[PDB]
Formats: C-alpha cells, structure tokens, sequence
C-alpha cells in the first residue's frame, strides 16, 4: 500500500479539492459565515470512497492519492536528467592468474553522504484547538474580582478613623 | 510514507543484519578490570 | 566568470523548472539555483523578467 | 526579532490558545508580568506562570 | 545544595515530575523542536 | 475567512447602531 | 482531563526511545559519540 | 563568513555579514522592533 | 584526526592546557568537523523533504492566525517615504554599528 502512485488531476481541480479539505477541518464556520455577509466531481469521489466510515478525509490522504498536473509534469522533467546523466556518468567516469583487490563502488561513504537503511505514525491534531470560540472570548473580557479598599480615604486609614479633638 | 528526521537517520544495517544470527556480536567499549 | 555558468538563452525545460521551483520555495534563490542549473542572480532576474 | 516571534508560535503550542489568552489578558488591557485578572482565571488551569 | 535541601526522590513526586515532562514534551511536534531530559529538571514541592 | 468575519462583525455593529437609533426615536 | 484537551498536538513523541546501545558504527563522523560531542561543544 | 569563538566549554558561531547589508539589516531591525512594541505583538512572557 | 580533536577538546574543556597554539589548532579542527556535519544536514533536508508535514504546518498557521485576530493585531506596513521617525531609527542603527 506504499507503491501506489498519485493520480494527476488538473490544477484548479486540485486546489479546489485541497481547499475543501482544509475548510472542512480548520474553518468549519466558514460556509455559514458566508451567508451572513451577502444576506468538482473529485470531491464527490473522495466522500464516496469511505461512505460507510463517517470520518472526514485528511490533508495527507488527499495528497497521498491526488496530485496536480504540474507536480506530475515536473517529475518526468526531472527524471530525464537523472536517467540522461546515468549514461553521461558511465562515460565520463598449468595456468595462473593475477591479483584481485576489493570491490569498487562509484559513491563512497567517505566522500559522499550515504543512503538510508533502518508501526511508525503519530501526532494527531485537534482541529477545534486551532481556533478560539466566540463564547470563550466573551468570558475573558468581563472584569470581575473582589475590590480591595484603598488604604486611605478622604479620614480613616487602614480602617481606623483619624481622631480630632472636639 | 513517514519522514525520517536527521537525528533518527540510520545509514548502515545492524550488525545482526550483516553478520547473521549465529555469531556472537560483542561491542566492548568499556574496560572490565 | 567561471566557465560552469550557462550564459546562453533560457531553454524551455529549465524555464518551467524555474517556475515550478520558485513556486515551491518562495524566495530562497540560493537553493533554487543549483536545481535549475543557473546562478541565483540569473534565476531571480529571469523570474522578474517573466 | 525573527526568533522572538517564532517561539511565540511555540508558546501557543505549549500553552494553547485559551490559556495563552487567560495569561496575557485582553489586548486593550494587558496583564502584568506574572499577574492575572482575577483568582477565577488564575486557578482554573494547572499552568500558573 | 546540601541534601535535605535538594529534591527528595519520593516515588510519587518523581512520577509527577516525569509525567509533567512527558505531557509537555508530547505537546510539541518533533519536526520543529524537542525537549531533552538531560536539559530538563522539574522540581516538585509537596508534603514530602 | 478573516475578511468575511470582519464584514459580518462590522455589519452587526451597524445593526446595533441602527437599532439604537430606532430606540432613541421610539423614546422620543 | 479538560486541562490538556485544549492543545493542538498530541502524542508527538509516542514512539521514541533512548539510544542504540548495541550499535557500533565504524564511522567516527556518524557514530553516536561524535553526534553527542558536536551537540555538546557547539551551541 | 562563518567562524567560531572559543569559550573553552562551548563554541559560539559568529556570522560576518557585508557592510551595506549590515546597515540595511540594522535599519530593518530597529524599525521592526519599534513597530512591534507599539502594536503589542509580544505578550509579556517573552524575555528578555 | 578526529580522535585527536576529541581528546584535545576534552583536555581544553577541563583546563589542562595553556598553549595558544593548541587552542587555535583545536578550534580549527572543530570548526571543520561541525561544518561537515552541517553540510550533510542541509543535504539531507533537501533529500528527505520538509520534516514538518503539511498537517502540522496547516495547524500551526491556523492557530497563529486565530491568535493574531483575537488580539486584533494590525500588520506592520512598509516604511513610507514620509515617515516621521526614519532619521531616529537610522541614527540608532548607526550608533549600534
């Protein structure tokens, strides 16, 4: 389930589909909020893929299957210089027998950085955590405490009155 | 599909992978006497 | 000065590569330049000209 | 400056938006350095300072 | 500090300090930062 | 989203001001 | 918990461990010792 | 240019930038720090 | 080379040496070693893509946007040609240089 290639959608289909996935998760109040101001088939495929499971799709899964046309046109463009330079690099660079010494590899681990050879998934995200509800922002705007009396008045200080003679 | 961070990168196979499971792999960094 | 610099006119393949990279990494011309094949100043001037 | 606001971003990750708003206070009337608006907000979360 | 002024390694307090470090560290993505236990010292004040 | 919410907030403030104007006309 | 359910990221360090002990890499520049040395003496 | 300043227990990386670019960066630094303080960008727990 | 660098830096950190030449030599060795490591790290970053995933970046940007709009932050504008404090900021910068 790793080798599967993304399908090359057209751009405005890709961005429109991408924009929908973000809005359904990080800006859930956007569609309703559009109405107060005034007053394609791809996204249908994504919903129908897992109609049984109500879990909305994520940004990663959308881009793990759907990719734009330029992001897929650029890949073939860059695959040519890699495959073209392969031939360029390979041309630029009784009885008894003779000595044999080691094995030769064009890329060393001493002069060039080597390759890689070593359940791995985590970091769930709360979408509601990314914004502040209007109800909460109302609460943290209301002054409220026990007012402490000033030490002195017009003439008691610390409560005990200033004594006259009379 | 996961990304490997630079600190978590491993370039070389484990000694058990390269030598098999029938060999005693000893890593004696520190003295015992 | 150095001969490695390609001062010829911009081919179409490297032009689209430059467009794609300039979209991918906003600013950051010193890293776009090696992938495109030209120098950073050449890439920036070409993008501005486009 | 570049570091000081990228590290203000990490502050909201560690604290969360509600606790950050409680700690910093209103935009028009910001709190003191290590003081809260009232004891109701101060004691409503384990994070004090 | 002279001991009897350091932190007393009570089981509950040690667990609480390590739990706080664990939670706060989990709050941060590993891609952009991390917290090392060798640079962190959570000091607990309690009845112990 | 921010620009839409700003429009909505300013329009709700306009609603408050116009209803306050109506109430001040009604008190007269 | 209500007190930790506020934040964005969770379980970011769920599957991490301490260090490869039996690993002996015959490369002084990629061994654990060198990485620790560079992380300590360069700040 | 990049070089390290020896503290004998850790090394401080020192970056040497071009003169005119230094002047432009300094002006941008001053302007940004002055503007941000006026507009209350940093919420009082950032230090120093 | 690397073993000698390790040994001499540990000796310098303890404080066992007073040679000026040894300190300079070891500073050079450590600068070279750190630069090799840093170059490898940049190469790996280009190879292995952005370590911060798309989901993390979107969440961070969204939370920062919500935080900024909660405080009604007014974005900093480009310094106009007719700016009152231009000379004062300029003189402060020149003094610090």
């Amino acid at each position: 389930q790793t080798y599967k290639k993304p399908i090359p959608l057209e751009e405005d289909d890709y961005i429109e589909g991408l924009s929908y996935i973000i809005q359904q998760q990080y800006f859930p109040d956007l569609p309703k909020l559009k109405a107060e101001v005034v007053l394609l088939a791809i996204h249908e495929i994504t919903k129908a893929q897992l109609d049984g499971e109500n879990k909305p799709i994520s940004v990663a899964s959308y881009q793990n299957k759907f990719t734009s046309e330029d992001n897929a046109s650029f890949g073939e463009l860059m695959e040519d210089e890699s495959r073209l330079r392969a031939e360029q690099h390979k041309r630029r660079f009784e009885k008894d027998k003779s000595i044999k010494t080691w094995n030769y590899q064009p890329k060393n681990a001493l002069m060039y950085t080597p390759e890689t050879n070593h359940k791995k998934q985590s970091t769930e995200i709360q979408a509601d955590a990314t914004g502040l509800s209007q109800s909460f922002l109302e609460a943290a705007n209301q002054p409220s405490t026990d007012p402490i009396v000033p030490p002195s008045v017009n003439a008691s200080v610390n409560g005990y009155p200033l004594v006259d003679v009379n | 599909n996961a990304v490997v961070l630079h600190e978590d990168k491993q370039y070389y196979p484990s000694a058990e992978e390269v030598y098999g499971s029938n060999v005693d792999i000893m890593v004696q960094e520190q003295d015992t006497q | 000065i150095d001969p490695s610099i390609k001062k010829t006119e911009w081919s179409r393949e490297e032009d689209e590569k430059l467009l794609h990279l300039a979209k991918l990494l906003p600013t950051q011309w010193r890293t776009i330049a090696p992938i495109v094949g030209r120098t950073a100043t050449q890439c920036l001037e070409r993008y501005q000209k486009l | 400056f570049i570091w000081q606001f990228y590290g203000l971003v990490l502050d909201l990750l560690i604290l969360g938006l509600q606790r950050a708003t409680e700690i910093a206070g209103p935009a028009d009337a910001p709190n003191d350095f290590l003081h809260f608006k009232d004891q109701a907000t101060e004691t409503s979360h384990p994070i004090r300072l | 500090w002279p001991r009897d002024a350091r932190m007393r390694l009570m089981k509950h307090d040690v667990n609480l300090g390590r739990a706080v470090f664990w939670e706060i560290r989990n709050r941060l993505p590993r891609s952009l930062t991390t917290l090392e236990w060798e640079d962190t010292f959570p000091s607990v004040y309690s009845k112990d | 989203e921010v620009r839409y919410r700003a429009i909505m907030r300013q329009k709700m403030a306009e609603k408050e001001k116009q209803e306050k104007e109506q109430r001040l006309f009604m008190l007269a | 918990r209500r007190w930790d359910e506020d934040v964005v990221f969770r379980n970011t360090h769920k599957g991490v461990d301490d260090t490869p002990r039996p690993g002996f890499v015959n490369d002084m520049l990629r061994s654990e010792f060198h990485k620790k040395f560079l992380a300590r003496f360069v700040d | 240019g990049i070089e390290f300043m020896d503290m004998y227990s850790h090394l401080i990386p020192v970056y040497s930038v071009d003169p005119m670019e230094k002047i432009c960066d300094a002006y941008l630094d001053q302007y940004l720090w002055f503007e941000a303080d006026r507009r209350h960008l940093f919420p009082s727990w950032v230090k120093p | 080379w690397t073993s000698v660098a390790h040994f001499n830096r540990e000796r310098i950190r303890r404080g066992a040496t007073v040679d000026k030449t040894v300190a300079k030599k070891n500073l050079g060795r450590l600068t070279r070693l750190w630069l090799k490591a840093e170059q490898e790290r940049q190469h790996n970053y280009l190879k292995d893509g952005p370590y911060v995933t798309a989901d993390e970046a979107v969440a961070i940007y969204t939370t920062f946007v919500h935080w900024l709009e909660s405080r009604r932050f007014q974005p900093i504008p480009f310094p106009p040609l007719s700016y009152k404090h231009d000379t004062k900021l300029l003189v402060l910068a020149l003094e610090r240089l």
